RNA sequence: GGAGCAAACCGGAUUAGAUACCCGGGUAGUCCACGCCCUAAACGAUGCGCGCUAGGUCUCUGGGUCUCCUGGGGGCCGAAGCUA
RNA sequence: GUAAACUCCUGAACCCGGGACGAAACCCCCGAGGAGGGGACUGACGGUACCGGGGUAAUAGCGCCGGCCAACUCCGUGCCAGCAGCCGCGGUAAUACGGAGGGCGCGAGCGUUACCCGGAUUCACUGGGCGUAAAGGGCGUGUAGGCGGCCUGGGGCGUCCCAUGUGA
RNA sequence: UAAUGGCCCACCAAGGCGACGACGGGUAGCCGGUCUGAGAGGAUGGCCGGCCACAGGGGCACUGAGACACGGGCCCCACUCCU
């Protein structure tokens, strides 16, 4: 099978590409409680149909870049602003801790 | 610590100082004297002890223990050192062993022989 | 704030027990309902009742003990020693069926809602089902 | 010598005779009916108590002595047993009491069973088809214990086999006479050959 | 019919104007090897009288044990303040695996195979008083048939 | 800003000595505005939220049918349990 | 210490004799350069493994012995000589030093060193703690995260069961 | 190029990545399995089988189904001998 991978978009300011944040989550090796993890992926977009805070899901396939190596599947959900304003949040803190 | 801050932060190994690093992952080191003498246990013992500076194969330079009924061993003796500290020298974390090289076996032994680098007599 | 309830229940009943009371309540809840009546079938207990405190659900669990004693301390044998949760709103627990594990070597047990229903281990090694591990007691 | 010395003597430190010796072993003579105390410079002196360390060893000494066996051959049978799906103390004895130089000693071939070793490392003995040399060799059930050519007119052979006319032999070994052979019968039982040694300590002395 | 097995037994001091002034302890359990025990802690200013003074005291406090076969029914542990021992029954032809305290209790009581540990302060008076706390609150089968056969 | 007090400092004494304790002086500082510093035995040496598990009395503050019940604080004994 | 001596018995070694398996197929011939069939060659190890006969009483060490830890006396020595893994032993009555007598344990090995886990429930998921033993942030506000009450109902990602491929 | 690809050019846009630890430093061939432990864990990759990478250090291409080739070629450093 080509794997296929759920995820938000969080950037359509690529040409024909879009950014997808795709969570998982499995228990962890050793203490049991269930973990999240995320991974940005790197998605083509013919003809950026798709545009921000869709939740959207990819489709494993030939490399059309360096990094893509996905394609939209098809859309699902939509206008899911909350998810990437906390994607977002998340590295508007990161400007904080620096020295 | 919780679960979570466990998963966060986690468990932490520690590891153990190897006690004889002049070995470097050896069972022994070659070596030369540079200078044998003698020097006072700490509290609360007393015993002009036989000891000896040792400048290594491994680039080093270490203090050694000398065992037995007495010695021969004069700077730039040719010697070897195995592991083994002395409780109440402090800093000898060395001894020469008896027998290999220009440091030979305790004379007239009998008991014990092989940890002293004398052969069997008969 | 109230984090888990039915470890709060199984808990409200052990602080009960240990100073040996008739009947103690616990915030009425379906699911909870259940894990009372394997307790209460299961003969763990006398059984809990269908009651209402100021309009709000509840249930009177009734408790179970055993004779006096004859020593200095004539307090009565418990009928329930032990009791906690194994897994917690911290690290949910779930396990296969051929990873059961025997309570007391089968003198107590432990309970576990399974994608059938909350079973006790043999009931569900029966059935053949994982699930969430509630609870081990005896 | 690797085993191989004073002997009637390593009981008086046993305490307990291990009627050893042969013929001279059942005679009002046995250093243990004479003189029955620890051996050297001592052991007519009392005895503090024995701690379990001492406790759990003597009685695995014991029974290495019951076969005058080596540590390194005793260790890996033992470990063996508890292996082997089973009851490690009865099953343990299973193979001692199945080593060829044994079953050629219980069969009474042998007087001492120090004798019966080289009766076996001398081709003597013949299990079933040729002829077996070695000691350590763990008979089978069913299996036929015979008595070689230059062999079976010779001397200690006649002697020693000419007791056993009369002797009940084990349980499990159906002795044939002066037709110079035996079938070892089943796997022995637990309680089928009796031994001044309670084995169960010999497991904790090891499982330390 | 009865038998002692004589545990631990020290000298402790008592400091009065005169001088260091002693006395002895004595940690004693007698057995039947066959499901009772009893364990017995005596004081006395000398060895073989605290020993045999722990005499009395061994046979008047006592305690069953439903060792099956040869070995306990469902194991536990116990804290005792803070000295724990755990306890698991054991397959025939296993044998006491034991502290050397906890052995002390096991063979008097008849026990043969089971295994266990020390946990927490391994200081060994405690731990035979563990040790028993641990032997009272065993049950069987039957024990809890009768707290869930309910009259 | 500066009355009292008071490190530093000065003198007196006490002592073997007294750069100290006790005494006669005395400046920063202690007070105000604004701005830094950000430590402490910053202690209940006890992180915050919730639910459960006997009572006895001593108070602080509410509401009532201000009897002596119903809330919220503060103290002391003390069941059970925990505790080395 | 039955230990020896000695009596009797065996017969490692050692000489002799004989002597492999491993190798049936490439090839040739019947046939149809095919099935099937039949015939022939080839052993480095190696005169080895081995089987048969003659046959001699044939090396034993190293560690330890105060406690953990099984095993004790005599002497020499006098905080010297030295031992030691921790605790410690030795300053004229030392089971701890060195010799010995004996004892203990393993045995063609016994010790020693080095290294890995173990014991170390002493990084604790299994499996610990934080009033006084090392450990609660000086106190608040809140970002991310973590966690979260009761009752329907939908999906079924977690979880679960079955079959299956896979897991050489 | 056998073939997808910033693999490489061109020209355009201005983005990609980071406390779920990017970037920098140190260390290391990885695995089947091995050692240990009651286990869970800890430690470990020599014999042997699977994959990777190199052949004194570094580049590079030709031949070929396949190599950028230990016992092939070219060039630069080091080393060794022939003159
Ligand atoms: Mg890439
Ligand atoms: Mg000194
Ligand atoms: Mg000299
Ligand atoms: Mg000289
Ligand atoms: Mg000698
Ligand atoms: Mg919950
Ligand atoms: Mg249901
Ligand atoms: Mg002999
Ligand atoms: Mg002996
Ligand atoms: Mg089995
Ligand atoms: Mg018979
Ligand atoms: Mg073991
Ligand atoms: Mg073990
Ligand atoms: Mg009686
Ligand atoms: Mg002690
Ligand atoms: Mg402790
Ligand atoms: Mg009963
Ligand atoms: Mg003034
Ligand atoms: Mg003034
Ligand atoms: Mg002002
Ligand atoms: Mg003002
Ligand atoms: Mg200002
Ligand atoms: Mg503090
Ligand atoms: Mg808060
Ligand atoms: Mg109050
Ligand atoms: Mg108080
Ligand atoms: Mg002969
Ligand atoms: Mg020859
Ligand atoms: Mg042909
Ligand atoms: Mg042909
Ligand atoms: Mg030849
Ligand atoms: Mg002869
Ligand atoms: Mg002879
Ligand atoms: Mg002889
Ligand atoms: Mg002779
Ligand atoms: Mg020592
Ligand atoms: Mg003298
Ligand atoms: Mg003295
Ligand atoms: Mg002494
Ligand atoms: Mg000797
Ligand atoms: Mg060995
Ligand atoms: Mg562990
Ligand atoms: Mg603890
Ligand atoms: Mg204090
Ligand atoms: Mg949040
Ligand atoms: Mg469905
Ligand atoms: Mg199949
Ligand atoms: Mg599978
Ligand atoms: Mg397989
Ligand atoms: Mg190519
Ligand atoms: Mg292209
Ligand atoms: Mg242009
Ligand atoms: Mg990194
Ligand atoms: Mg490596
Ligand atoms: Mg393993
Ligand atoms: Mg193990
Ligand atoms: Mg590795
Ligand atoms: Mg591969
Ligand atoms: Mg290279
Ligand atoms: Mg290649
Ligand atoms: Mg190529
Ligand atoms: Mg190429
Ligand atoms: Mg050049």
């Amino acid at each position: 099978p080509k794997k296929v991978l759920t995820g938000v978009v969080v950037s359509d300011k690529m040409q024909k590409t879009v950014t997808v944040l795709v969570e998982r989550q499995f228990p962890h090796p050793l203490y049991g409680k269930v973990i999240k993890r995320s991974k940005k992926y790197l998605a083509h977009d013919p003809e950026e149909k798709y545009k921000l805070g869709d939740v959207v899901e990819i489709i494993e396939s030939r490399p059309i870049s360096k990094r893509k190596r996905f394609r939209v599947l098809r859309l699902v959900e939509s206008g899911r602003m909350d998810l990437v304003e906390k994607y977002l949040i998340r590295r508007q803190n990161y400007q904080s801790l620096s020295k | 610590p919780t679960i979570n801050q466990l998963v966060r932060k986690g468990r932490e190994k520690v590891r153990k100082k190897s006690k004889v690093p002049a070995l470097k992952g050896a069972p022994f080191r070659r070596g030369v004297c540079t200078v044998v003498r003698t020097v006072t246990p700490k509290k609360p013992n007393s015993a002009l002890r036989k000891v000896a500076k040792v400048r290594l194969t491994s680039g080093y330079e270490v203090t050694a223990y000398i065992p037995g009924e007495g010695h021969n061993l004069q700077e730039h003796s040719v010697v070897l050192i195995r592991g083994g500290r002395v409780k109440d020298l402090p800093g000898v974390r060395y001894h020469i062993v008896r027998g290999v090289y220009d440091a030979a076996g305790v004379k007239d032994r009998k008991k014990s022989r092989s940890k002293y680098g004398t052969k069997k007599p008969k | 704030m109230l984090t888990d309830p039915i470890a709060d229940m199984l808990t409200r009943i052990r602080n009960a027990t240990r100073v040996y009371k008739e009947s103690t309540d616990v915030p009425a809840s379906r699911f909870k309902e259940e894990i009372l009546r394997i307790l209460a079938r299961e003969g763990f207990i006398k059984g809990y009742e269908r009651v209402d405190v100021d309009g709000k659900p509840y249930l009177r669990v009734y408790l179970k003990y055993g004779p006096r004693r004859q020593g200095p301390d004539p307090r009565p044998e418990q009928v329930i020693h032990h009791i906690r949760r194994i897994s917690k709103p911290g690290r949910r627990v779930y396990v296969g069926v051929k990873e059961i594990p025997r309570v007391r070597r089968g003198l107590g047990i432990a309970i576990l809602s399974t994608s059938k229903g909350v079973l006790t281990d043999r009931e569900a090694r029966k059935l053949g089902v994982g699930g969430e591990l509630i609870c081990e007691v005896w | 010598g690797r085993y191989i010395g004073p002997v009637c003597r390593l009981c008086r430190r046993e305490g307990v005779k291990l009627y050893l010796k042969g013929e001279r072993c059942y005679s009002p003579k046995c250093a243990m009916e004479r003189r029955p105390y620890p051996p050297g410079q001592h052991g007519q002196k009392r005895a503090r108590r024995p701690s379990d360390y001492a406790v759990r060893l003597r009685e695995k000494q014991k029974l290495r002595r019951i076969y005058g066996i080596s540590e390194r051959q005793f260790r890996n049978l033992f470990e063996e047993a508890s292996k082997k799906k089973g009851v490690t103390g009865s099953v343990f004895l299973g193979l001692l009491e199945s080593r060829l130089d044994n079953v050629v000693y219980r069969l009474g071939f042998a007087v001492s069973r120090r004798q019966a070793r080289q009766l076996v490392r001398h081709g003597h003995i013949t299990v079933n088809g040729r002829r077996v040399d070695l000691p350590s060799y763990r008979v089978r059930p069913g299996d036929e214990i015979a008595v070689a050519e230059k062999s079976r007119n010779l001397e200690l052979i006649r002697q020693n086999l000419e007791a056993m006319k009369g002797r009940k032999v084990g349980p499990w070994l159906s002795l044939d006479v002066e037709g110079m052979k035996g079938k070892f019968l089943r796997l022995p039982d637990r309680e089928d050959l009796a031994l001044p040694v309670n084995e169960q300590l010999v497991i904790e002395f090891y499982s330390r | 019919d009865f038998e002692e097995k004589m545990i631990l037994i020290r000298r402790t001091a008592r400091m009065q104007a005169g001088g260091r002034r002693f006395r002895f302890g004595a940690l004693v359990v007698v057995g039947d090897r066959q499901g009772r025990v009893g364990l017995g802690f005596g004081k006395a200013p000398e060895v073989p009288l605290a020993v045999q003074k722990a005499g009395y005291y061994a046979r008047r406090n006592m305690v069953e044990v439903p060792l099956q076969n040869g070995t306990i029914p469902h194991e536990i542990e116990v804290e005792f303040g803070a000295s724990k021992i755990v306890l698991k029954p054991a397959a025939p032809g296993t044998g006491v695996i034991a502290g050397a305290v906890p052995r002390a209790i096991l063979e008097l009581a008849g026990v043969t195979d089971i295994l266990t540990k020390e946990l927490g302060s391994r200081n060994p008076i405690n731990i035979a008083y563990a040790t028993m706390e641990a032997l009272r609150q065993l049950r069987t089968k039957a024990d809890v048939e009768r707290l869930r056969k309910g009259e």
